């Protein structure tokens, strides 16, 4: 706690063990101001098979869907040579060491 | 030749057809029965190892060579029995693949 201290520690490696397998993983992201503080209708023009109405968000999202995230290409190889089926199980999620900078 | 060397190996197992003689003389003799009854045999055996194996964790990023059946089509596959009935070995496998830091 505080200005002065950590609030986490960097995590990534992989735990294979018999029946379940556990991987981690950590990254570093930045974070911009989007719309200038503000919501906005956005639409296309014309008749056409691409067209739209929607809001674009002054919000930002963590991805992590894809695959390559979670594993490295060893531990893949390691997965598919071995092994005929997997499925997720849980999951964990954190952030730390939050830092914000005025420019 | 490559292999593990023990003070103390496996035992040798031997094994032999117990000698039948043949129908001996009425009249007696000290020289050796040199006439026997032929005969072989044959039966099942079974052989049981228990290894023990190293496990492997590496931290390597990228990946590595491995053993792979051979990637061609072929008129026999590999390692298999062919139309005469004769099995047939295509390659000596070494042992080393996975890397190790020196
Ligand atoms: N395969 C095998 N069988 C028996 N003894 C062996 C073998 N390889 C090495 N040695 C010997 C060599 C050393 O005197 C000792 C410890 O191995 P050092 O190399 O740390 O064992």
């Amino acid at each position: 706690d505080g200005v002065g201290q950590s609030s986490g520690n960097w995590h990534c490696d992989s735990v294979w063990m018999g029946d379940r397998v556990l991987t981690k993983s950590t990254r570093t992201w930045s974070l911009p101001t989007y719309n200038n503080h503000l919501y906005k209708q956005i639409n296309g023009s014309g008749t056409g098979d691409a067209v739209y109405f929607g809001y674009s968000t002054p919000w930002g999202y963590f991805d992590f869907n894809r695959f390559h995230c979670h594993f490295s290409p060893r531990d893949w190889q390691r997965l598919v040579n071995n092994h005929w089926g997997i499925r997720p199980r849980r999951l964990n999620f954190k952030l730390f060491n939050i830092q914000v900078k005025e420019v | 030749m490559g292999g593990f060397g023990l003070k103390n190996p496996p035992p040798q197992i031997l094994i032999k057809n117990t000698p039948v003689p043949a129908d001996p003389p009425t009249q007696f003799s000290s020289q050796k029965i040199n006439s026997f009854i032929t005969q072989y045999s044959t039966g099942q055996m079974t052989v049981e190892i228990e290894w023990e194996l190293r496990k492997e964790n590496s931290k390597r990023w990228n990946p590595e060579i491995q053993y792979t059946a051979n990637f061609n089509n072929s008129a026999n596959a590999q390692f298999s029995v062919n139309n005469n009935g004769l099995y047939i070995e295509d390659r000596t496998i070494g042992t080393r693949y996975l890397t190790h830091t020196l």
